[PDB]
């Protein structure tokens, strides 16, 4: 940080050093150990909170950092995502079902819907980070395909477990292990998905839609997850093909209407 | 006066046990509903380290009395006040002596009223600053610690009132947000979407205005 | 204008101007108020009343010196009484309802058996009716010294007042057209005599409950003797409207003084308890870890005299089963064979 000069490049230096910062606090996380897994998770949105205060103030008019502020915005909120199923999954049995009352357990029926938006919603952005960045290389792109399909695997599971395992018929046997993976992590996320859905499969039907079974495997996925750490890709520090469009028109201004 | 210490609502989070018998008995006191709810209720989860769990819950909460006054609120039936609480709704479309002569039932009724009242006076508005709606949040625990007890059962069990407008409403409260604060606390999965709907009203600071 | 109003009535008042019809006029002019339901209309008459008024408890002294040191007094000293004891109910502040308890111990109207009776109906009523504020006054977090005199002070009262009844003569005209159908004719074990008010016995027995004052422990040790002699019976009322037993300790007062740490009140308490009543005592909270043990060697003894009878009074027996099994977690002495009892309708179930 010392030998730098500028002042966005200084902010730059920072925000990375924050994020790994961040990234080395994901590492505390142990197996089957979910207090320990949510006070990581806020630890490292702390972090997080300031790499990209750090990071949105080194954006300059010259070369402004738009895929890196999307990008951690969006891992931001995964993770608060993630720290809010968390708190689901506390919940089911920190706020038991009210004596009036699968609508028994009012409160985590509502919470797992709110889940499953916010789910939904963040993959529908990742696909946005995806469109956007057509600058980017094809590792950064499969890089923002995996984020997107971890997203789709917790809003899969929070379906099938708890909205209506009765639509899941899933069709997920097939060759999904033989695909060749380019990187470890890829490999590594995609070990991880095949081992969340196959554990998604066998309670498809055994057990009542708001057991322990299923929070209990949700927030295994989660930890399992967020085990792996986060891999960064070419577009995030070196950006090429640079393209762009003045797109100039014709045109604080009206016109007549039959016209 | 007194709130919640933050070690305590990370505890409730993280739904960790031994450090919540650590806990001191003031802390114990504010966060009494959601942990006399725990206990004594429908086992949710039916595993064998929740079972542990709500053993050392029971444990912990024995040595108190006013868990036998929150029981007691429990015990109502409320089907009954479903019912008068939604027809007191559709036909709309001292307090505190009240409250201490009142039996469990009574005060639920009349500070379901009050809160229901509140909600429907801020919807209505525009949220131009109601100063003080009501006069039933006295420091005297009669209006105030039993009240915020009484008022978390209310948010737990009647559920159909949501927590976010019972947030909205609890700001007009003359000392709401201490009451608003181990609301939250004993609903620890209610943070952030309390704090979305909070933070959805006002754009500038409203030039300081109350 | 308002300031140099009260500036002339204040010499007006406090000279030897002062006579009997200005100022019970001015008095009662803002002695209503403090009934008023209206918070704020209390704590503008008690501000306007200690503006025209004027180490422990500095800050009351306008109550304690100042207010009794009038000429006209003695006159307006019943309209005084009467007055809080009408607002005592009303106003809610511990501190207040403090001072009002020493005021009144200090200058009860005495002489007057009506007077004092009605007194301590309404400090019954406060101690009975009003829970929380009992807690705050006795708050056992934060004992302090005005906790200790306000709990010595209504010793005093009750004390004074059972020695008045005691002095009742036998056919005398006491026996009247009383108000009250909940007045009861107490005799002692001992051949005394007196006529007594439930509620007040209540209120007696639940200041027992409250522990010895720090200062002075005289007249709580007295109260305690009288009510609750050693290896004696204790007292007991019949109803005068039917000569049937009166429930002089009904099952809420019996829970609540089973949590006093006093172990002659428990002790007597526990005795001749019904399984009923002996469950739902044990099904309650905060009581302490030596009576939880009393509780369940009581229920051993019971289980050993009349075990066939618990089974069927028993709504649920896992509650019960749990809760014996966290008390004996807790330390508790006794219940095994009430928890054998209560294991044998559980066969042994699947592990994990």
């Amino acid at each position: 940080l010392t030998q730098v000069a500028s002042e966005h490049f200084y902010f730059w230096l920072n925000s990375l050093k924050e994020f790994s910062h961040a990234e080395q606090c994901l590492t505390g996380l142990q197996e089957e150990n979910y207090s320990s897994a949510l006070s990581c998770i806020a630890e490292s949105l702390k972090f997080y909170h300031k790499g990209i205060a750090s990071l949105t103030a080194a954006s300059t008019p010259l070369n402004p950092l738009s895929f890196q502020c999307e990008f951690v915005k969006l891992r931001i909120d995964l993770l608060q995502a993630f720290s809010q199923l968390i708190c689901t999954c506390n919940s089911l049995k920190t706020s038991p079902p009210p004596a009036i009352a699968l609508q028994r357990c009012g409160r985590i029926s509502n919470q797992m819907k709110q889940s499953m938006e916010e789910f939904r919603s963040l993959a529908s952005r990742y696909g946005d980070l995806y469109q956007a960045s057509f600058d980017a290389d094809s590792a950064t792109l499969r890089n923002v395909e995996l984020q997107q399909q971890s997203c789709l695997l917790i809003s899969h599971a929070i379906e099938a477990l708890i909205l209506d395992p009765e639509s899941a018929s899933f069709q997920e046997y097939g060759s999904t292990g033989t695909a060749h993976a380019d990187s470890e992590y890829e490999r590594r996320m995609m070990s991880v998905y095949n081992h969340v859905l196959e554990e998604v499969e066998s309670l498809n039907r055994k057990y009542t839609p708001v057991s322990y079974m299923h929070t209990a495997c949700l927030c295994n996925a989660i930890i399992a997850l967020l085990k792996v750490p986060l891999s960064f890709q070419r577009y995030f520090f070196q950006k090429l093909q640079s393209t762009s469009i003045k797109l100039a028109l014709s045109p604080p201004i009206a016109v007549q209407n039959n016209q | 006066l007194q709130f919640v210490s933050p070690f305590a609502f990370e505890a409730m989070q993280k739904v960790d046990v031994v450090c919540l018998a650590s806990l001191s008995d003031p802390e114990l006191r504010l966060l009494l509903p959601c942990l006399v709810r725990m206990a004594l209720c429908a086992p949710a989860d039916q595993s064998q380290s929740w079972a542990q769990d709500k053993k050392l819950i029971l444990r912990l909460l024995s040595g108190v009395e006013a868990v036998n006054s929150i029981v007691a609120l429990l015990s109502v039936d409320f089907h009954a006040l479903e019912q008068d609480a939604s027809k007191e709704q559709q036909l709309r479309h001292g307090l505190t002596l009240e409250f201490e002569h009142s039996d469990s039932p009574r005060r639920l009724r009349l500070v379901l009223s009050e809160l229901l009242a509140i909600m429907n006076k801020v919807s209505e508005s525009n949220g131009e600053f109601f100063f003080k709606s009501s006069e039933l949040f006295e420091s005297p625990v009669y209006l105030e610690e039993a009240a915020d007890v009484l008022c978390i059962l209310q948010a737990e069990l009647p559920s159909l009132l949501p927590i976010v407008d019972v947030a909205e409403a609890l700001l007009h409260v003359r000392n709401g947000a201490w009451f608003l604060c181990l609301l939250v606390a004993n609903v620890p999965d209610s943070f952030n979407e309390v704090c979305r709907g909070l933070i959805k009203n006002g754009e500038r600071q409203d030039e300081e205005s109350l | 204008k308002q300031r140099q109003l009260l500036g002339r009535l204040q010499d007006l008042l406090l000279g030897p101007k002062a006579d009997e019809q200005t100022t019970c006029e001015v008095l009662d002019y803002f002695l209503r108020r403090l009934g008023s339901s209206q918070v704020a209309s209390r704590v503008l008459a008690m501000k306007g009343l200690s503006l025209v008024l004027s180490d422990v408890l500095q800050g009351y002294q306008w109550l304690l010196r100042d207010l009794p040191r009038l000429p006209l007094f003695d006159s307006v000293r019943s309209t005084t009484a009467l007055a809080l004891q009408q607002a005592i109910h009303m106003e809610t502040d511990p501190q207040t309802i403090s001072a009002y308890l020493i005021y009144l111990s200090q200058h009860t109207p005495v002489e007057e058996q009506a007077q004092h009776s009605d007194l301590a109906l309404d400090v019954a009523r406060l101690v009975v009716e009003r829970s929380t504020i009992m807690s705050h006054l006795f708050s056992k977090l934060s004992p302090s010294a005005a906790s200790d005199a306000v709990l010595s002070a209504l010793l005093s009262i009750f004390s004074r007042y059972v020695r008045r009844m005691r002095q009742s003569k036998e056919g005398e005209e006491v026996y009247s057209w009383s108000e009250s159908q909940d007045q009861v004719f107490l005799r002692w074990s001992s051949g005394e005599t007196a006529t007594m008010h439930i509620l007040v016995v209540h209120a007696m027995v639940i200041l027992l409950t409250l522990g010895p004052p720090r200062a002075d422990d005289s007249e709580f040790q007295a109260l305690l003797d009288i009510w609750f002699p050693e290896e004696k019976p204790l007292p007991t009322a019949f109803l005068v409207d039917t000569s049937e037993e009166a429930l002089l300790l009904p099952d809420w007062l019996k829970l609540r003084m089973i949590r006093s740490e006093v172990l002659r009140l428990v002790d007597a308490a526990l005795q001749d308890l019904e399984p009923q009543q002996l469950l739902l005592f044990v099904q309650s909270f905060g009581i302490p870890v030596s009576s939880m043990s009393k509780l369940l060697q009581f229920l051993d003894q019971a289980v050993a005299h009349d075990p066939q009878t618990l089974e069927q009074n028993i709504m649920d027996k896992n509650y019960m089963a749990h809760l014996v099994e966290v008390q004996h977690e807790r330390g508790a002495s006794g219940g095994q064979t009430f928890h054998s009892l209560l294991t044998a309708s559980l066969p042994p179930r699947r592990d994990s």
